[PDB]
């Protein structure tokens, strides 16, 4: 039934038009504590259908005070566990907002840094070494970002990244159910990017 | 001074006066920024060519800028032409830079007008990829309407945020460079000034038409904390009821909007003051000193610290104004 | 329950009454430390013998006493022999011996009188210098009235206040070494616990009759902030006058000498907090940590370092308390 | 005239029945800023009469914090520079509340840790030992101190130290006489210390 499970989800990924390499979940909801168990199901489902890379993010950096106890919750929900651990720390990342600006400042410091040491000019500044210096350096920009609750707002969440984002709004992920993160997959799947064309 | 072309208006009718005068009562935005999209969709709606669709979305942004001064929300900036649509068909972009080349220019005859009602200019982008003789039209412009305080456009034109961003670094790392800055003194603050939008306070909303959900490489950082609003409507369709309905948006946004960015500042301020006095400490257990001395030496260095900190900013801030003024055209 | 013999008195007169409700308008001084001073010269000064004129200091402190209860002043501490008071004559130390031998000794016959108005009797000192049978009426006196509340006296007897300071840091010391305490939670405020004062606030008043000007090695942590009185009148001479002019001496001091003793204690606050955000800094740029994370890292270790010093402090008190309650006499 | 003025001071403390090997100024006012020339003037006084060590004590650490002001005021008033400066550094410290219970404190922190380390017992720790870990090591105490202004309290100047030191007031500091500063001195000189005798 385990393996029944894996072959339901890996259909559902498969058959939507594309798939986000990299998710981003922005949880704006601040009347109630965030429900971990409820977090832990949607990045379950993200790997389940076969998206590479998942981003947790609060504007208060509720999860990144709560990294262990989120981690945890993802693993329980997954039923060697080592090897699972590391595939859930390559596969997941707790941001908050320092991750955003305050990461493009610290790229800025260092680049600046270089030209003190005569190590580099302010013309070798282009957005692409920008980009290599922005501590996201090795990942994807997130393609798609679930916004849950009644906050009309990113709230900080990486703004380099999100350029080309799909911002998807849910009301709560309070007792969030797979049908209505699937449906917003399909969303995502129908989507088109014309990238300035 | 009855109607510039970039451009004037009517007043508003009883039922668009009667709504604004209740929304009034509550927070207003002081700063609107439109993603202006959908132009060659309602073409093809209207069975018009694609021309007529982006001429159609100039005149309505001359009507949109009016609403808002009719609702006195002074300041608007719009996405005009990004760096990407340089990637469409020589025909389109020759339309693009033909109109630019129109209503600019008709910028210019209509001078005297816009000093009459103090309407300030200004674009933004990387504009050494437009074509020369636009440039010097839009510098003309530019130039001509600075010093002006009654109200704002600001016209995002071969403009990606991105671009935006990367320059604003350049520009801090010129004044390492320079000796103005060291680059410890680099900062959210000071990379907000470095931002081609650097004379503008953050939008308070963020407008996209058409039914696009995404930000587009436009004001990514000026808008983290703005309250996003995607209507379905097409450009050249929008209506001042539109506009009202993103304006309640942010009104019901605003109470939470205003406490989340309020408390972000407070904590970039908190860990700012952290690392000083971790810096202080540092360079105070380096050397024999202490720190909790009646000598108050940790205080003393905290302030000379932050002091020539905000001196050696002052500087390449007026210098880096003296730089952006300086222009042949 | 009338009059005990250490002492009890009879209510204000007429003019001494109206000048405490006068003064009790003010602010009132809740602990006086009397260095009783001039025994020898009022005996000379009255052809008696030095033993007539310490028996008669010894009746002003029970006046003495009696006064600060009338003005509601309800604790009391007094220097009644000094560790260096030892090198007097054998003839007079003796003297001064019997003397105590027969004051204590008459608290008992004077129990339940002593629990009836909740006189609690402290006496502080190296007491292992005291004569045994000495020691032992000293300690059932005191243990007679330990959980007494409605007045205090402390009776500093073998008394210097570098003993008490040096025993105090040995007290921290065998924290340390029984494993209760760090040496980094070594305070001033732990420091104060440990003194045999401990449970009394420090004094509002020092006061010390005959001529001289100097605090001859009593109180001196405790009065560092103390209004410091010297009046010239000998000790068994001392009248209610003259503890009336101490008082209207406290409160002319009593607004400056409360913002300097509300500066100190901020000062040091600050400083303890600017020296645990130091200790935090390092521990944290030793390992590989940062300090201005959004994660608080530095506030969790700050909180943590300061809740299991409180802890091993509380800990470290506890056995002290059960240390110094143990004892065979 | 110089050499005339050096042996009047020097026949002034010379003719007292006894001159501090170490005399204290304290300064309780708080009103107005103290003036640097007169406590100048008194730590010239006190050096020319024979008085080995002046210790300038103010709460709110006003002298530690203009510690450079005021030994250049003591130094124009005196008038090789070097040395000059060498004797006021010897015969001159500026002391704040730290230098009272803070560094009794501090002691017993170093006397503790060597407990830690297994160096020291606590029965180790007596009153001459405190003393030798004091900070004020290999100083005499304050025979006299010197409190001016209208606060009737040490106000935390050097509570240790001060348990035989003779406490003279004065009103003010502000236009101190050679004369209001002598007076002083013949009043600790008629004073007699029995030493609990
Ligand atoms: C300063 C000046 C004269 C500016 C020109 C006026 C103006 C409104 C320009 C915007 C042109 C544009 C790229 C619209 C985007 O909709 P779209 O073309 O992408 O339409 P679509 O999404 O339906 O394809
Ligand atoms: C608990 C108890 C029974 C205490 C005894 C009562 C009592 C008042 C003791 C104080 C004795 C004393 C050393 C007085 C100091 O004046 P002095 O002797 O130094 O006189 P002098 O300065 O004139 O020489
Ligand atoms: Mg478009
Ligand atoms: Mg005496």
């Amino acid at each position: 039934a385990a393996a029944h499970h894996r072959m339901r989800w890996r259909a559902d990924g498969r058959s939507l038009e594309k798939l986000p390499v990299h998710m981003g979940l922005v949880i704006t909801e601040v009347e109630q504590e965030p429900s971990f168990s409820d977090i832990a199901s949607l990045v379950v489902w993200c790997m389940a259908v076969g998206i590479s890379y998942i981003s947790v993010y609060d504007h208060q950096g509720i999860f990144k005070r709560n990294n262990s106890r989120l981690m945890d919750e993802i693993l329980k929900q997954q039923q060697d566990k080592d090897d699972q651990v590391l595939n859930c720390h390559l596969a997941v990342k707790v941001l908050s907002p320092e991750d955003g600006k305050a990461d493009i400042v610290r790229a800025a410091q260092d680049f600046c840094q270089l030209v003190a040491q005569k190590q580099k000019r302010p013309t070798d500044l282009d957005v692409d070494t920008l980009a290599s210096l922005l501590s996201s350096n090795g990942c994807p920009d997130p393609d798609l970002v679930l916004k849950f609750g009644p906050v009309d707002s990113t709230l900080g969440f990486l703004p380099w990244h999100i350029r080309l984002t799909e911002i998807v709004s849910l009301p709560s992920h309070l007792n969030i159910s797979y049908e209505d993160f699937f449906s917003a997959l399909r969303q995502y799947a129908a989507c088109e990017q014309r990238l300035g064309k | 001074g009855s109607g510039m072309s970039w451009i004037k208006e009517g007043e508003l009718s009883l039922w668009e006066r009667f709504c604004a005068n209740i929304i009034k009562a509550g927070p207003m935005p002081k700063h609107i920024a439109f993603i202006m999209d959908g132009n060659r969709r309602y073409a093809k709606k209207c069975q018009v060519e694609r021309q007529e669709g982006h001429s159609q979305g100039f005149n309505k942004l001359a009507e949109t800028l009016r609403w808002c001064l009719n609702l006195g929300i002074l300041e608007v900036t719009v996405y005009a032409f990004s760096i990407e649509n340089f990637k469409r068909s020589k025909s389109e972009v020759d339309g693009l830079m033909d109109l630019a080349r129109q209503k600019f220019s008709r910028l210019m005859e209509e001078k005297e007008k816009l000093q009459k009602h103090g309407v300030c200019i200004r674009v933004l982008g990387d504009l050494h990829l437009l074509p020369l003789d636009l440039q010097e039209l839009i510098a003309q412009a530019v130039q001509a309407t600075k010093n002006y305080n009654k109200c704002f456009l600001n016209v995002c034109f071969a403009y990606t945020s991105r671009h935006e961003i990367s320059n604003a670094v350049r520009e801090m790392a010129w004044g390492v460079e320079q000796g103005l800055l060291d680059p410890s003194d680099i900062s959210e603050s000071l990379l907000d000034k470095c931002l081609y939008t650097n004379r503008s306070p953050h939008p308070d909303i963020l407008i996209r038409t058409s039914g696009e959900v995404r930000l587009s490489d436009f004001l990514l950082w000026q808008t983290s904390h703005s309250c996003l609003v995607f209507q379905p409507v097409l450009w050249p369709e929008y209506t001042f009821w539109n506009l009202f309905e993103a304006i309640l948006q942010f009104q019901m946004n605003h109470s939470v909007l205003q406490k989340a960015r309020d408390m972000y500042a407070e904590e970039r301020k908190r860990q700012q003051l952290e690392r000083d006095q971790a810096t202080v400490t540092e360079q105070l257990l380096r050397e024999g000193l202490q720190a909790s001395g009646d000598a108050q030496l940790r205080r003393t260095r905290l302030h000379k610290l932050s002091a020539r900190r905000e001196e050696r900013v002052q500087g390449f801030l007026q210098a880096l104004e003296l730089k952006r003024a300086d222009w042949l055209a």
